[PDB]
């Protein structure tokens, strides 16, 4: 794209070859590993001998560069593994490795030892995804010692909210001062009883740590449990539609808080922070603000535009609530992205979408806004069930459409889980989107459109029509697909219009 | 042998639209001459249209528009440019000698035909002179200066209760639909091609407003529609409308620029299916009123209109053209029917089912009466 | 699509008892030139049509008008057909020659062609143009 | 995939594991010359090279290194004959991927890159040698393709040797040409003015007493065709309602000739040329198209336009016998995206897949299978149309439309014409760029200002025209695209004054 004046295509020019990355990367994986010539270094690990190529290893990992270019034909590695180093070599040559949960921590430590940065980051993310309560104080120890701030934050978030049952573990009792200071100064919830944790930690050796005890009290923060799953629906006979605010507990007792019961109508609601934002009124433009503890219906600025069946997605990164897609009362599918600011109460615009969709499902991903499915316009006068994945950035304000498409289509509901985008649709088939590596998985369900909400690390899938089969509220373990059934103590709904996560 | 009255004047075939212009008002004279050689006069009355006037013409159009059309002449061409450019009587509707005379002739023909129909003297009234269904209330468009079919429907409305308008012309009948877009006594059914075509109106979602809601049935299509598809789309909708609307007078605009290969034509319909459609509408023994309008290939227009006049009288006609002054004009096949072209249709069966089903839902909403 | 009294028509109201009074008062706005005769079969009409064609030069319209002028009486029409000269557009050979020259020089612009033929109105040269192109 | 679960086990497909290897090799393996294990010496100078990249990129070295002979296992191998500099360029290409091909040093690279089977460089050199064969080596590159089995160059160096057979006849190289090449050059339609019968007789006259009975084998295979390579001009004389269709014939004797005019009298808008006949959309209502014939001057009739549009782009495609129309404006200032294509043998107007972003008033350039929509204007949500800068590539074999990422250096109204692989572009504010789609790069070529320019390409040279005609010098510039040698031709008695359209 450079309008160079020196080169003339009839005398001389520079032949910029864009295919000279595939040929070498394929020639090495075909010629260098399948039948093993050109071997010039012999690395022996735990008795078994390897023949390897200093060129690729030194061109991919800097540690081997410092190794080979220092100042014998066979070199033995002290302690890695028989299988972990096999996987590492396979990744170095090919570029595909099968990460497993059983042999993950060793791969992480070794991949950081050999400075393979991409696999190190991938292992960091995958290990951050799989820390429930059991190793949350062992993984945290392997993050402070290893200088991986993102994993350190991810293993601290899941350890702060389980401080109650984590007190009695002897690993927490043998915890040094710095990590305790960093896990306490983050806003420990109210029900986790942090002061008793402080006293019990001191009670090990109180006569030696009594003067050191008050250093943590002068730094402890307190906050109330306000992680909710907002449910909105009518009872099919009353005009007013309620806003039951569930609270997810860890003792198999999902609690129900007070209702709000606004009385006009509800369409396209959303949740951000700890309060609820709803779109309603006789003319769908006025917006109410719901407060949980102080049950009130506050007022906010109305919608500046006119749309219906649009997608409201929350962005807590910049304290803004977006709105994408919709239908403009003339059966014309619009592509207009307006956002509202919480602290300023204004309704301004951004760039527009590429292909207009209506009635989709939107999922925030801490920096990118995902338009999932819905129905897209057809030049055949009508609307067909859409299947595209539309990306809307919020930091750079750019829009682009991903090439690959969903396995199904139609109306669908989406929610996220710690990196992912969980999807359910009509004719239950739970797929697990992953945007970083662009692949799909499936999770069968025991067989009515379903809804998905995320809280407390687990996923909760709801029904639309209740009529009491078992409980109509399924808790799903996303690891082993352990579909269990919760109580649903005295939910009196009948429709479940929207479920806000 | 049903009493059918016919209108024709010898002056309509002389008015010339200019060099390199699609619409040729000479076509009607050759259509009359083709009837003038088939013996169809012996079983059909022939009248002469009267020259129209102002007071019957101003019932719809504005006074200043009629004043301009009276005062226009090609001699002061470079003197009244503003009046031309406001009323859109410029390059899209060129001026010529006796433009208002042409309007008089067509208006008199159509209005007198309505006066014949409305008096229960003639059952089916045929007038190919008028049919100019693109002129709006105070501006010309689509080579149509004065909207004659609107005047005819207005005349029919003084005596009848509900008048149904049928549009087979390839263009959208926006002129008639614009005038009756609010009233509840006229249902206009128009089958028109609309991807980008003139005039660009006639969307599905425009059905009606005000008192006249669901009292305008528009129907888009796509290019290359063959005969069997057109029959399968024209039989159900018309039967449905005539079942739930119960009109007492049907004004059928028998367009002829939808045939196989006109200069502005885009469809692929033969004369046989067009005649089958009009016979279908005719088979309901209602007080009919035929109109013309459109048609931009003189040979095809003459053939189609002569076969339409034959089928309106229920008289079989030979395929071979007779001894006349137009031997080499109609050559080289010398036949009456037209073979279809090689255009590939772009309206699938599923699209047609969907559009028919949508129209059925729209028509189910008609209030019971 | 525009909505407003400056675009739509002012529909008249309906009166069920006014149809008969209005119907019989309006005139028949047209003059009759031909009507079918049931007692008059096709053979003698086909004969008389060629009769009018070959020796006297009558065309379709003028020959058929005379039949109704005498109320479908063929004999009286034969009696009076030579007495009425079927006045045509008198295109003399010179008129054809200058029309030929003018068409070649100027083309389809009949307003200019009127300049070399000032005695003929435009509605008359268009008819001769369409008849010549045969 | 149902087997993998993101919380138990899955496959890590790394898409960045092509950049890291290709950069590590060009950074670590070349800037300091380590890990060398084979020494290749060509013409005295000693090189240090790595067996891995060479054996993984060129199969010839794979066969040489992994052989069984004891000569290959010696540390230093000697290449018999390539060059000193050519092998330096080849090592630079194998390691980095960027080599500076020069016109003075191309044929050597062609033969050597074919010897080492580096097929990508071989194809690029084949194209770059197909670009620069004017007349002088047109019977020396032809012999370099028949000996190497590269039919594309063999066709591109026969097309440009057939159309110059008159002047080529006297050259002694043409006289020493074997039978097969002469049979393949004659049997493809030698032009009428080249005197092929004189050429075949003069070829025999070298040794006639030995090849006399051998002569008539080719006279029974000679094909003859008339010169019909034109540059069509359309423009009204600013005072007459009829717009003519002057048909220029491009000759090689510095005498560009003018054939008979056509002078249609309705109006001209958005015309196209295909084969040897001109197509034009026109009339008072812009829907009917006329088909002009060159020798027999007649205005035939064709199938009218099925849709309504203006300022669209008519693009010719002789590959599948079609005339494409793309973009346009739709009578209410709405820019439409829809391509209807016409067939000459059927006179039918069908549709195809629609464009991605609607453009109007653009310039289209055929590329023997790809139709390029260059520039024009695109819609803006601020009720307006801005001068567009997008390169829309509309395929014609698979029927997929996609938008290329990079953009032009300028924007607005523009005219484009192709030259042997390229898409030359000119616009207001004269600045001649040279598009190249295969490797997606531009160049520039300044023009002598001392008025929108029009481009038509014929006979290998590029002729640029003016809009306003008032006689500066000749207002018709013959441009040599190699050295930017802008010369001025005659324009013998052109009476044009506006030059609405110039058709390549
Ligand atoms: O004399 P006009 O009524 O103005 O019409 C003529 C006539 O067409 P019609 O038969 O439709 O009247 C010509 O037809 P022929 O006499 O050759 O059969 C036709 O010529 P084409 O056959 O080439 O269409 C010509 O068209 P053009 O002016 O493009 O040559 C067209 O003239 P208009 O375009 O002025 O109507
Ligand atoms: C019964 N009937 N059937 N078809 C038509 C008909 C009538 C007119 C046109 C037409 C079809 N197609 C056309 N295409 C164009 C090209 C164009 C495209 C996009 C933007 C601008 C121009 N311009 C037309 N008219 C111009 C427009 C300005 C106005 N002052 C009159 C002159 C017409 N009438
Ligand atoms: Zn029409």
């Amino acid at each position: 794209p450079g309008a160079s004046m020196d080169e003339n295509y009839f005398v001389n020019y520079t032949f910029k070859d864009r295919s000279h990355s595939g040929r070498v990367a394929q020639g090495i994986m075909k010629l260098c590993l399948e039948e093993e010539l050109f071997a010039d270094v012999t690395i022996s690990v735990e008795g078994r001998e390897f023949q390897l190529h200093r060129l690729v290893l030194s061109a991919q990992s800097c540690f081997f560069r410092s190794m080979f270019t220092s100042n014998n034909r066979v070199i033995v590695l002290q302690d890695v593994s028989e299988s972990v180093f096999q996987l590492l070599v396979d990744y170095i040559y090919h570029g595909t490795v099968k990460l497993r949960a059983e042999e993950l921590q060793e791969i992480y430590e070794v991949s950081d030892m050999y400075q393979l940065t991409s696999l190190f980051e991938e292992c960091s993310r995958f290990l951050a995804r799989t820390v429930q309560v059991g190793n949350c104080l062992q993984v945290m120890w392997l993050a402070d010692r290893h200088s991986d701030p993102e994993l350190y934050t991810a293993a601290k978030h899941c350890a702060k909210t389980h401080l109650a049952q984590l007190q009695n573990t002897e690993e927490f009792l043998h915890l040094p001062h710095r990590l305790l200071t960093d896990i306490i100064s983050d806003g420990v919830p109210c029900s986790q009883n942090p002061t008793e944790a402080i006293e019990a930690w001191i009670n090990f050796n109180k006569e030696e740590r009594e003067a050191f005890a008050e250093s943590l009290r002068t730094s402890l923060k307190e906050i109330g449990e306000n992680v909710h799953i907002y449910l909105i629906g009518k009872e099919s006979s009353r005009t007013h539609s309620l806003a039951v605010s569930l609270h997810c507990a860890e003792d198999d007792s999902i609690s129900v808080s007070g209702q709000n019961s606004l009385c006009h109508q509800i369409t396209a609601a959303c949740k951000h922070g700890g309060d609820l934002y709803v779109v309603g009124g006789s003319i769908p433009r006025r917006m109410w603000k719901c407060n949980n503890a102080t049950v009130d219906w506050e007022w906010c600025a109305p919608l500046p535009r006119d749309r219906l069946q649009h997608t409201l997605v929350s962005v807590p990164g910049k304290d803004a609530i977006y709105s994408l897609g919709g239908k403009t009362l003339q059966d014309t599918l619009s592509n207009a992205v307006i956002y509202y600011r919480v602290g300023d109460n204004v309704w301004t615009e951004t760039t527009q979408l590429e292909v207009a969709v209506s009635g989709a499902a939107g999922a925030n991903l801490n920096g990118i806004i995902y338009l999932l499915g819905g129905e897209e316009n057809d030049l055949d006068f009508f609307t067909k069930p859409s299947r595209l994945i539309q990306c809307f950035d919020t930091e750079t304000d750019k829009c682009h459409v991903k090439p690959y498409v969903l396995p199904f289509a139609g109306r669908m509901h989406a929610a996220v889980h710690k990196d992912l985008v969980f999807i359910v649709a009509e004719g239950d088939s739970l797929v697990c989107y992953n945007p970083l590596l662009d692949s799909f998985t499936r999770l069968c369900l025991p067989e009515s459109l379903w809804k998905i909400a995320s809280c407390n690390g687990s996923i909760y899938v709801f029904r639309d029509r209740y009529k009491k089969g078992d409980a109509n509220t399924y808790k799903l373990d996303p690891a082993t697909s352990a579909v269990t059934v919760t109580r649903g103590i005295k939910v009196l709904l009948t429709n479940l219009q929207f479920v806000l996560a | 042998r049903r009493k059918v009255c016919y209108y024709y004047d010898g002056d309509v075939g002389n008015y010339y639209y200019g060099q390199g212009h699609p619409m040729k008002p000479h076509r009607i004279r050759m259509t009359h001459n083709l009837l003038l050689n088939y013996g169809l006069y012996r079983k059909m009355e022939i009248y002469r249209p009267h020259k129209a006037n102002a007071e019957e013409m101003t019932k719809y159009h504005s006074d200043d528009y009629i004043k301009f059309l009276r005062s226009i002449r090609p001699d002061n061409m470079s003197e009244y440019s503003k009046q031309m450019q406001r009323f859109n009587v410029g390059e899209d509707c060129p001026v010529f000698d006796g433009l208002f005379e042409f309007c008089q002739l067509s208006t008199g023909g159509s209005v007198a035909s309505a006066v014949k129909l409305n008096k229960q003297q003639t059952d089916i009234a045929v007038n190919w002179a008028g049919g100019l269904h693109h002129a709006k209330k105070s501006e010309a468009s689509g080579f149509c200066y004065v909207n004659d079919i609107v005047l005819a429907i207005l005349e029919l409305l003084k005596y009848h209760q509900r008048v149904l308008y049928i549009d087979i012309d390839i263009h959208h009948g926006d002129g008639v639909e614009e005038a009756f877009y609010t009233t509840d006594r006229v249902m206009t059914v128009s089958f028109h091609k609309y991807g980008e075509y003139f005039p660009g109106t006639g969307d599905l979602r425009d059905i009606g407003a005000g008192k006249g809601k669901y009292y305008a049935v528009n129907y888009p299509l796509r290019d290359g529609i063959d005969d069997e598809s057109y029959e399968a789309i024209f039989k159900p909708v018309m039967s449905k409308v005539m079942e739930m609307f119960q009109p007492s007078a049907v004004v059928l605009q028998c367009g002829s620029d939808s045939l196989s290969g006109d200069r502005l034509g885009c469809f692929n319909l033969t004369i046989k299916g067009h005649a089958k459609c009009v016979e279908f509408v005719k088979s309901f023994n209602l007080p009919m009123l035929m109109l013309g309008g459109g048609g931009y290939t003189i040979r095809n227009v003459a053939r189609c209109w002569t076969y339409e006049t034959a089928v309106a009288l229920d008289t079989e006609i030979p395929n071979e053209l007779p001894y006349n002054d137009y031997f080499e004009y109609f050559g080289p096949d010398f036949k009456l029917h037209i073979s279809p072209s090689n255009m590939t249709n772009q309206n699938t069966n599923e699209y047609l089912e969907k559009i028919k089903q949508r129209l059925f839902e729209n028509l189910r909403m008609l209030p019971h009466a | 699509m525009r909505v407003g009294p400056q675009y739509q028509a002012v529909v008249p109201d309906f009166d069920p008892a006014k149809l008969a009074r209005r119907s019989q008062e309006r005139d028949n706005l047209g003059m009759l030139v031909w009507s079918p005769n049931q007692n008059l079969s096709e053979a003698k009409l086909d004969e008389y049509i060629a009769i009018a064609k070959e020796k006297h030069g009558y065309n379709m319209e003028q020959a058929l008008g005379m039949l109704f002028w005498h109320k479908h009486n063929i004999e009286k029409s034969l009696a009076d057909l030579p007495n009425f000269t079927p006045f045509p557009d008198e295109w003399t050979v010179e008129d054809k020659v200058l029309f030929e020259q003018a068409f070649s020089f100027h083309g389809k612009t009949f307003h200019r062609i009127q300049q070399m033929l000032p005695d003929k109105s435009i509605a008359s040269l268009v008819k001769f143009y369409y008849s010549w192109k045969k």
